[PDB]
C-alpha cells in the first residue's frame, strides 16, 4: 500500500478518542512527494511545456495564439505566486485522476492544478491577459469552479463539448423521435447528459393516422432512447446517461413509472435512462381533495385544441379537457399516484419530481414557453419551444431546446474573501464565453437555444462547508437568513453583470421585451422587501461586503429596463458531484451525506473527511440523513426564491420513514415553492 | 425460510440420461489427439469417482443427521439424482468413448492416482466422523460436502465446458452441463443447512468453524493445484484452470456465508461460453401545512 | 436378474402431485358428510406417516445395507418417492380440502393416536435394529418393509378407492392411484431382496424367519384391526376394510415367498372399480464435388 | 364449427384408403353460400360502389380519374366474364382474410377476388383501358401475381408502400447509423422488411476520434436496429421484420452470429432482427484448404487503403490485408467458422449465407457497385453505393440503397396459356409502373435508386405445383431441363420488355453504358449455348410457344446494343408467402414442404392440399424434407442462371443430418453457383 494511503487510513485510528484529521494533510504531502512530482513531466520552461502540448494534440492552438507568450508566462506566474497547497489528499486526488492531463498512454502527469487554471483562464479571457489574470485569481482561490467539462475540457484539443447537460423538446411525429434519437446519440458522444420530454408523444392505444391502438405509447420511445444512450456511452468510458420528463397527466405516466419498478418485465424495463414527473399544481390539487384524476392522451387534445397537452396551463383547461368527449381520457386515483411515486423514489430514487406551478409562477420567460420539464439533474428550469423535424427534403422548423453552461460559486472562498461582486461578475463573464465558443453541429434546437437564449447556469458550493465551519446548524433560522442574503447578493450581481453585458453588447436575449426583466415585475419582491440579515451573526458574516438594499435593487431594474439582459438565465444549482473534491468544498448547497466518506479505489480504501471537519465543529457537520427533510426543503426553498432556474434538491431520508414521510416531504416541497427535487437516497 | 423454494427447483429440473443421445459425440472425439483423450478419460472417471461417494454416502449421510421432514426430502431427492441420474449419466458417457477394456484401465489408473485419492479420501474422513446429535460435526461434514459439490468437481468440468464451448463433444458436454447445473443446486442448499447450524454457535465457537473451513479450503486447494498440473500440463490449460478453481472456491466460500478467500479474476472465454419502503397510505391532512 | 427392469419401472413412473389439478374435488368434497370427511382425513394422515418414516428412515437405511450400487440406486428412488412424492402428494390434498385448522389437527391426532404411533414403533424399531454385515437382522426390517408397502397401507387406500370407484374425489383419488401403483413394485423389489437372504439359511433358520414373519404380521394385523374399528365405525364400513387389509395381507406374504396366510373372501366391487443438432466436423472430402 | 370448416377438415376423413380431396371444392362452396356472399357488400350499380369507395376513403381518385366510368365499367365486366372459382377454401379464405377490402369495422367485404383485380389492373394500366383489360385478363387467368404489397394496396387510399424490400447501406459513422435507424423505421412504417448492411462499420475496439478501445462493434448498432423494427411494427399489426448482412471477413462475424446464439445474454441477442452473411470465395478457399483465415477490423483497412472492407474485392485484397502491419486483424479457423454457421442454421435457420463471388461473377452492373448484401428474404441481389450523411445543416452525399418491385409469374398457369412472352412482358410492364410510382419522402437513397436504377423483380411460382400435375419429379433432370428452358425464356422476354421499355421512353438505367448488357457479355453464354429443352416430354410441355433460340439471342443483344436497357434488374424469385394461397400454388420455385398442411386460425382447424393433389400425383408431390438437398440445389442452380438477382433458396432438413450434411449443402451451392441461401427449415 503506498504511503500516502496508508497516512489517509490513519486519519480513523483515533488517538485520545478524537480522529487524526491533520494526518490527511500529511497525506497529501506524500501524495506530492511521491506520487505527484516523480509522476509529473517537467521541462526547461513554460515554452517547451506549451510547444509539446500544441504540437502532440494536447491542446488547442488557437485559444493560446490570441497571447503573447509573455502574457501566457505572466498568467501562469500569477497561477503559481498562490502557492495553492491542496488541503486534503481526496482534492489532490481526484484532481489528478479526473481533471489533470496526462499523456496519451496515462502514464505521466502533464498539466498541475495552476498548469490546469492557467489553461482554463486563458481560455475564458479569449486574448485579455488582465481577464486572464482575474480568472486565474478566482479559480487559484477556489473562489469559482467552472463545471466539471468546462474545467476538463478548456483549450484541449481532445475535448468534447463545455456544455453538461442538453434538454430536447420531442415531438409526437416518427420523424421527431428519429431525429431526438440521433441528438441524443451526437450528445451524449460530445459527453453531455440528455434529458428529453416525452409529454407530446401521444400514449399508448393511440391513432397513427386513422389506425387506432397503434402507438406504442412513451414507453416505446424509451426502450429506444435507453438502447440509444446505451450505444453512444462517451466512447466506453462513462456509461450514457439519460432523463425522460413525462406530465403526470399523460395517460402513460404509470407505464412509464413502471419503467423504473424493480419487478418490471425486460420488455418494459429502462436502465440507463432517468426518469423524471412533471407534476402541475393541478394534480397536487386533486390530491389534497381525494377527487379522482384524468390522465390525457395527448393525441386527441392536439387534435381538438391544436395545441398539445403540456403546451398549455392544466389548471385552467382541465376541466375543459374533462368535460370534452372529443378528448380520451382515463381515470386515475392521484392519491394512488403520489403512493406509487414515493414507492418508487423509496426503492430506486426516481422519479424526479418537478412543481411545474413552483417553476413557472416565478419563471422570467412564460412568454417564450412555460417550463415543461427539467434536466438530467432536476436543476436546469428554461423555457423551450419543440421542433418540428419534417420529412427528408423538407425544411424543418426548428424550435429552442434547453443547454446551459455550469459554474458554482464557492461559497466559504467567497465569502472568506468578501467578493461575492467580483466573483460573479466574472463566473458571468465565463459562462457568457463558454456559450459564445459553444456550437453543435448536430442539435439544431440546441444550438439556436445557445445563440438566442444565451442561457447560463451558475451555481454554488460548500454552502454546509461555510456554515458548519461558522458554528451555524444547516437547519437553524441563522443558516436560512444566510442562504437568503447571500444568494440574494448573487442574483443582484449576476443580473448586473448580465444586463452591463447587454449593455456593452448592445444586445439581450431573444424575445427578452416580453420577459418579467423588461416590464419589471420580476424585481417586485426585489424592490419592496429587504433580504439584509435579520441576525447579527449573519451581518456580521457580511460585514466588510455592500449588502444590496430596496434602493440598490431599484437602481438595478431601471439599470436593465434601460439596457436589458443578456441571459435569458443565470442561476442554476448543479449538484457538483466531483469537481467539489479539488475545491475541498461540500456537493453544492446540500448538506452532507456523512461527515467522513469511505470510498474504495483500485484494491485501497480511502477517507475523505468533510472540508474543515474537526472537534469544534463536529456536531455542526450534522449529517443528511439525520437532519429533518422539512427544514432542508425551508433551506431549498429560501435559496430557491432568489433562483431563477431550479436547484439539484436531493431527498436524504432514513429507512425507518415510511413512503408516507417521503408524500409528506414532498407536498411540503411543493407547498414551500420547490421547483424541483432530484433523488430520494435512503440510508 | 428456503426448504420448499429448492425443493421446487429441484424437482423442476429433474432429468434422465436417455433424454440426450450420445453416439453423435463419435464424430468429434476421433479428431482429438492422444493427450486430449487421455486428459478427458482421467477428468471423467475423477468426477464418476467423486459422485459416488456423494451418493453412496455424502448426501445420505447429511439427510440422515439432519432434523425436519422438508429438509430430508430434498436431501433424499439430490441422494437420488446422484445415484440414480448422475451415475449413469456418467457411464453412459464412458460407454460411448471408449471399449470396455480401456474403461476399465482408466479407473485402475486413477483410483491408484495420488492427487484424485487425497481429496476423496479427505471429504469421505468428515463424513465418516459425524456423531448422532452432534451439530460440529455435522457442520464440518457440510462443508467438506459444499467443498466438494462448488468446488472439487470444477478441476474436472473444466474441461468438457472447454470442448462444449468450441463445438466439441456436444452430447455429453449438455449431459455434464445438466450435471453441473444439479451440484451448483446442491452445493447452495447444504450450505444454506450449514450457516443455520453455523448461527447458532457463540463467537469464539464461529472463529473456530472460520479456521477449519479455511484450513480445510487450503489443504483442498493445494492438492487441486498438482491434480491440475498433473492432468492439464499435456494439453496446455493449467493456468486457466487454476483460475476456474479459485473462482469456484470464492462460489463454495459464498454458499457458507463467508468471505471470498481469492481475488477476482476473469474466466476462460471458451468455459463461460459453454457454462422497498413501508407503504403507508396519506390520510389527508397531509396536504396542509 | 430383476434390478435393471426394475429400475427401468421405478424411473418411467415418476411423477409429481402437481400434475394434478384437485380443484375438481371441491364440490364432491363439499357434500360429504363430517363423519366420512373425518374418516377420510385421518386415513390420509396415517398414509402420511408411514411415508414419512419410510422415506425418511425404512428406504434409506436399507439401501444403506444391500449390496451393487444398481440396487442402491433403485431403492435411493423409491426412498426420494416416499417423502418427496408420496407423502407430500397429501398435503396437496389436505390444502385444497380442508382449512388449516382441519389440518393442524389432524396432524396432531396421528401423534396421539395409540394404533399408529404403536405401527410405527413396531416397524422403525426393526429399520434401526439393523446390524452392519447382519443379514438376518436386514431380512427382518425388509419383512416389516414389505408389510408396511403391501399390507399396512390398504386400511388407508380403502377409502380413496372406495370412492374413486363411484366417481366421487376422483382427482384425490388419481393421486392415491399413481402412490398405490408405486407401491405395489416397492413391495415386490423389497420381497426379492428378503427371499434373496431367506434362500441362504439352513431349514432349521428358514423354520425361525417363517415364525417371525408370521408372529410380525398377526401382531400388526390384531392393532390394524382395533385402527380400522376406529376409523370406519363412524361411515359403516369396518368390516368391509378388514376383508381388504386380509386380501393384501396375502399379497404382502406372496411377496415374501410365502403362502397365503388368510381365506379368500369377496371384496366390495366398488373398491375394485376404484382399481442443438449433432456436429461434425469438416473433411477435406466435404469441400469437393 | 361452419359448415364449410366441416367439409375442409372432411378432406383427412379417408374413403376407399383415399383423402376426399374434391370434398374441399365443396368446402368453397359452403365458404361462398354461408358466408362470403351473406358479407360482401352489394350496390346497386359498379358506379355506387365507386363512389361509395372513394368517398369512404377506401379508394384513391387519382388512378380512377384516369378513366371514363365506362372504361372502368368494361374492365370489371372483363373481370368477372372469366367467372373465376377459387379451387381450394383456402385460396378463398386467405384472399378473403388478408387482401380484400374489409369496411372500416372489419366486419364486412367491400372487395371481391374480380373487384381486387379490376381495381390492380385500372391502377397498373395508368389511363389505358385496353392495357387495364389486359392486366385483368393476366390476372384472373392468374398467369401473374403482384406481391403482396402491391396486390394488397394497388388503388387503396388508406395503404403502406407498394415495395416492401428495402436494402440499406450503412456508413461508418454515427450520423450515417442514425439515419440508418431512421430510415429502417420509417420503411418498417411504410410496411416494408428492411436489410442493413453492417461491413462497413467498424468492429468491436476500433478508435473513434483516435481513442482506442472506444467502438461497440457492429452488435450495438443491431440492438439499435432491433429496438428501431420492435418499434416500428406497422402500427401494430405485424411484427417489425428487419435483416442485417455483415461480411464474414469483418472481425465482428462471430458476435455477429453470437447474436441469434441461444444461450446469448438480453445484452446480446437480438430477437426481430434477422441475420445474413456474406461469405466472399477467399472464405471458402481457406476452409477448404484448412488455412487459417484472418478476421479484419474494417476501419484500419479504411485508414491504409481509403477505402471500405467490403468495397474492393478480398480474392486479390485479403493477402495484402495479412501482409500490411496497419490493417488490424484476428486469427480464426474458417472451418470452424463454417461449422458455427452450420449448427446456427439448424438451431434457428440463421443466418442467411450470401455467396459474394456467385453473385457478382454474373452480376451485370459490378461497374456501378459489387453486391454486397442481400435482403430480408435473400433474393434481391443488386448493385449499392452507400451515402454518407453528414452533420445537420450540411448536404448529404446520397448513394443508392435497393428497393425492387415483387411480382411473380404461376408458371402453371402461364405455361398452360402458352403465354410466357406476354405474361412477361405485361408483368414487366406493371412493376414499371409500380417503380415509377413509388416515391419514399424519407428514405433518400432508397429514391434516388428507384429513379435511377429501375430495378425490378419478376419471380415464379408453383414451379413444383406445375412439375407435379405433368407427372414430373422436382428432382429429376426432365425438371431441371423445364426450368432451364422456361427460365430462359422468362430471361429473353423480361430482356426484350426492358429494352422495348428503353427505346419507347429512350431512356435507360443509369450507368447502363458500363453494364454486361451494353458491352453485349451477359448474353454471351445466350449466344453460345442453346437452352431448348433436352427432353421429348419438356419440349411438348412447350409446345405452341416459340422457344427462343441463339439467333433471337443475338438479335435480342443486338437490340439492346442499339437501344439499352430500361431495368438495371429484372427477375428475382421472392417466397412468395400468402400470395401462393390466393393463386392456389406452390410457394415460390421451392419444393413443397408438406403435400397436405394443417393450420389452426382462431379456434377452428383447417387442411390445405396442394394445388392438385389426388392420388396419381402423389408421388410427384413429393415432400421437400424427403428430397435430395443436393438435387434441390441443381435446380435452384438450373434456375438461377436464367435470374440476373437471386433466389430464394430455403434449405429443408431432417431432423437426423448433422452439421456436416448442412456444411455439404452449402458447399455444394457454393460449388454449383447459388447466389443465396435463405433458411434452413429442420422438420
Ligand atoms: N498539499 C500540496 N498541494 C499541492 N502541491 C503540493 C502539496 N504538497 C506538496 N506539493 C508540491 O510538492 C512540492 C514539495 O515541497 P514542499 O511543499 O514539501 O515544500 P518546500 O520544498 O519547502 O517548498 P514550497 O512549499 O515552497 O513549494 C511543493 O513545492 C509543491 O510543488
Ligand atoms: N368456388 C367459388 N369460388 C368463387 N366464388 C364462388 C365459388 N362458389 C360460389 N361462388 C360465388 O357464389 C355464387 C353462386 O355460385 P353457384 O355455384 O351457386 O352458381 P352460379 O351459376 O355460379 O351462380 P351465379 O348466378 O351467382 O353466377 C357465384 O356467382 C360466386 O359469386
Ligand atoms: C410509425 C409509428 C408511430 N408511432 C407513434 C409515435 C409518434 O409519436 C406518433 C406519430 O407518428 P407520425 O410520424 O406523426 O405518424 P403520421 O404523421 O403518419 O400519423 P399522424 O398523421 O396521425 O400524425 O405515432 C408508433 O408508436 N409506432 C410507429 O411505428
Ligand atoms: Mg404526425
Ligand atoms: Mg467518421
Ligand atoms: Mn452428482
Ligand atoms: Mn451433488
Ligand atoms: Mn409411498
Ligand atoms: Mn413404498
Amino acid at each position: 500500500v503506498p504511503k500516502w494511503i496508508q497516512l489517509n487510513n490513519e486519519i480513523m485510528i483515533q488517538k485520545d478518542g478524537k480522529f487524526q484529521f491533520d494526518k490527511d494533510k500529511e497525506a497529501v504531502h506524500s501524495y506530492f512527494v511521491d506520487y505527484i512530482n516523480q509522476n509529473t513531466v517537467f521541462f526547461h520552461n513554460l515554452k517547451e511545456k506549451l510547444d509539446y502540448l500544441v504540437e502532440n494534440q494536447y491542446y488547442e492552438e488557437e485559444f493560446l495564439s490570441l497571447y503573447s507568450f509573455e502574457d501566457i508566462k505572466e498568467v501562469f506566474k500569477t497561477a503559481y505566486a498562490k502557492k495553492f497547497r491542496f488541503p486534503s489528499f481526496m482534492s489532490a486526488f481526484k484532481f489528478y485522476n479526473d481533471y489533470a492531463l496526462k499523456t496519451n498512454d496515462k502514464k505521466k502527469i502533464l498539466e498541475r492544478y495552476e498548469d490546469r487554471i492557467s489553461i482554463v483562464a486563458l481560455f475564458f479571457a479569449n486574448g485579455d491577459t488582465e481577464k486572464a489574470k482575474e480568472y486565474v485569481n478566482l479559480m487559484i482561490n477556489q473562489e469559482y469552479q467552472p463545471s466539471t467539462p468546462t474545467f476538463l475540457n478548456a483549450g484541449r484539443k481532445r475535448r468534447g463539448e463545455l456544455v453538461s447537460c442538453f434538454l430536447l423538446e420531442v415531438n409526437d411525429s416518427l420523424n421527431d423521435i428519429s431525429r431526438a434519437i440521433d441528438i441524443s446519440m451526437q450528445l451524449s458522444k460530445l459527453g453531455g447528459g440528455v434529458s428529453l420530454n416525452l409529454s407530446k408523444l401521444r400514449a399508448k392505444g393511440e391513432a397513427i393516422k386513422d389506425v387506432e391502438n397503434a402507438t406504442k405509447g412513451v414507453v416505446g420511445v424509451m426502450k429506444l432512447l435507453d438502447n440509444a444512450f446505451r450505444y453512444a456511452d462517451q466512447m466506453g468510458q462513462r456509461q450514457g446517461s439519460g432523463a425522460a420528463y413525462l406530465n403526470i397527466f399523460h395517460r402513460d405516466i404509470n407505464d412509464f413509472l413502471d419503467t423504473k419498478k424493480i419487478s418490471a418485465d425486460e420488455d418494459v424495463r429502462v436502465k440507463t435512462l432517468s426518469i423524471g414527473v412533471v407534476i402541475p399544481d393541478k394534480f397536487v390539487e386533486l390530491a389534497r381533495e381525494d377527487k379522482a384524476a384524468y390522465v390525457f392522451y395527448p393525441h386527441t387534445i392536439y387534435k381538438e385544441y391544436g395545441q398539445h397537452m403540456d403546451e398549455m396551463d392544466m389548471n385552467e383547461m382541465y376541466d375543459k379537457f374533462v368535460d370534452n368527449p372529443r378528448v380520451k381520457k382515463e381515470k386515475i386515483n392521484p392519491r394512488k399516484l403520489l403512493e406509487k411515486l414515493a414507492m418508487l423514489r423509496s426503492e430506486s430514487g426516481y422519479p424526479y419530481i418537478m412543481f411545474q406551478d413552483n417553476v413557472n409562477k416565478v419563471h422570467a420567460n412564460n412568454h417564450i414557453s412555460k417550463v415543461k420539464f427539467s434536466n438530467l439533474c432536476s436543476e436546469v428550469l428554461q423555457a423551450s419551444q419543440v421542433s418540428s423535424y419534417t420529412d427528408y427534403d423538407e425544411e424543418d422548423e426548428i424550435g429552442l431546446d434547453i443547454s446551459c453552461n455550469l459554474g458554482s460559486l464557492n461559497i466559504l472562498n467567497v465569502m472568506e474573501h468578501k467578493s461575492i461582486e467580483k466573483t460573479v461578475k466574472l463566473a458571468t463573464d465565463s459562462l457568457t464565453h463558454v456559450s459564445e465558443t459553444t456550437d453543435i453541429r448536430n442539435a439544431p434546437a440546441v444550438r439556436r437555444a445557445n445563440k438566442a437564449m444565451k442561457s447560463i447556469g451558475l451555481g454554488a458550493m460548500n454552502l454546509h462547508g461555510y456554515l458548519a465551519q461558522n458554528g451555524i446548524a444547516y437547519e437553524s433560522p441563522e443558516a436560512r437568513d444566510f442562504a437568503n442574503t447571500f444568494f440574494m447578493m448573487v442574483n443582484f450581481y449576476s443580473i448586473q453583470r448580465s444586463a452591463e453585458i447587454a449593455k456593452e453588447k448592445g444586445e439581450t436575449f431573444d424575445q427578452y421585451e416580453g420577459s418579467t426583466y423588461a416590464t419589471g415585475e420580476y424585481f417586485d419582491k426585489y424592490v419592496s422587501t429587504d433580504f439584509s440579515p435579520k441576525y447579527e451573526k449573519i451581518a456580521n458574516l457580511f460585514e466588510g461586503m455592500h449588502i444590496p438594499t430596496t434602493e440598490d435593487w431599484k437602481k438595478l431594474k431601471a439599470f436593465v429596463a434601460e439596457h436589458g439582459m443578456y441571459h435569458s438565465y443565470r442561476l442554476c444549482i448543479a449538484p457538483t458531484g466531483s469537481i467539489s473534491y479539488v475545491q475541498s468544498s461540500t456537493a453544492s448547497v446540500m448538506p452532507i451525506m456523512e461527515r467522513i466518506e469511505e470510498r474504495t479505489y483500485g484494491n485501497s480504501k480511502t477517507y475523505y473527511p468533510m472540508p474543515g471537519l474537526a472537534s469544534n465543529n463536529w456536531f455542526f457537520y450534522k449529517e443528511a440523513y439525520d437532519m429533518d427533510m422539512f427544514k432542508v426543503v425551508d433551506m431549498i426553498a429560501t435559496i430557491q426564491q432568489h433562483i431563477d432556474q431550479g436547484i439539484s434538491f436531493t431527498l436524504f431520508l432514513k429507512d425507518t420513514m415510511t413512503t408516507r414521510d417521503l408524500n409528506r416531504i414532498d407536498l411540503y416541497a411543493h407547498h414551500r415553492g420547490i421547483k424541483t427535487i432530484y433523488y430520494a437516497r435512503t440510508k | 425460510d428456503f426448504t420448499q423454494m429448492f425443493y421446487n427447483q429441484n424437482v423442476k429440473q429433474f432429468w434422465l440420461p436417455e433424454e440426450i443421445a450420445l453416439n453423435g459425440d463419435l464424430l468429434t472425439w476421433k479428431y482429438l489427439g492422444k493427450n486430449e483423450q487421455d486428459t478427458y478419460m482421467k477428468v471423467l472417471a475423477g468426477l464418476t469417482l467423486l459422485d459416488t461417494e456423494q451418493g453412496n454416502t455424502g448426501m445420505p449421510i447429511v439427510a440422515e443427521h439432519v432434523d425436519g421432514h422438508q429438509r430430508k426430502a430434498v436431501l433424499n431427492f439430490m441422494a437420488m439424482m446422484e445415484n440414480a441420474v448422475h451415475a449413469k449419466s456418467y457411464s453412459n458417457i464412458f460407454m460411448t468413448l471408449a471399449p470396455t477394456e480401456t474403461i476399465n484401465e482408466v479407473f485402475e489408473w486413477v483410483k491408484q492416482n495420488k492427487y484424485l485419492q487425497k481429496k476423496a479420501q479427505m471429504i469421505v474422513g468428515l463424513y465418516k466422523a459425524i456423531q448422532k446429535d452432534d451439530e460440529i460435526s455435522l457442520f464440518k461434514a457440510m462443508v467438506a460436502s459444499v467443498y466438494l459439490e462448488s468446488f472439487l468437481f470444477y478441476s474436472g468440468f473444466y474441461y468438457p465446458l472447454y470442448f462444449y464451448g468450441q463445438g466439441k463433444l456436444m452430447q455429453s458436454g449438455e449431459i455434464i452441463n445438466l450435471i453441473l447445473r444439479d451440484e451448483a443446486i446442491h452445493g447452495v442448499y447444504v450450505g444454506l443447512l450449514a450457516q443455520e447450524i453455523y448461527n447458532k454457535q457463540t463467537e469464539e465457537k464461529k472463529a473456530e468453524l472460520r479456521e477449519f473451513a479455511i484450513d480445510l479450503l487450503n489443504q483442498l486447494y493445494e492438492n487441486e493445484l498438482e491434480y491440475t498440473e498433473d492432468l492439464y500440463d499435456q494439453v496446455g490449460l493449467s493456468h486457466d484452470v487454476k483460475k476456474f478453481i479459485r473462482y469456484n472456491a470464492n462460489k463454495a466460500l459464498m454458499n457458507l456465508g463467508f468471505d471470498p478467500y481469492f481475488e477476482e479474476e476473469d474466466i476462460n472465454p471458451i468455459v463461460l461460453n459453454g457454462l422497498k419502503a413501508t407503504v403507508e397510505p396519506l390520510k389527508d391532512d397531509d396536504f396542509y401545512f
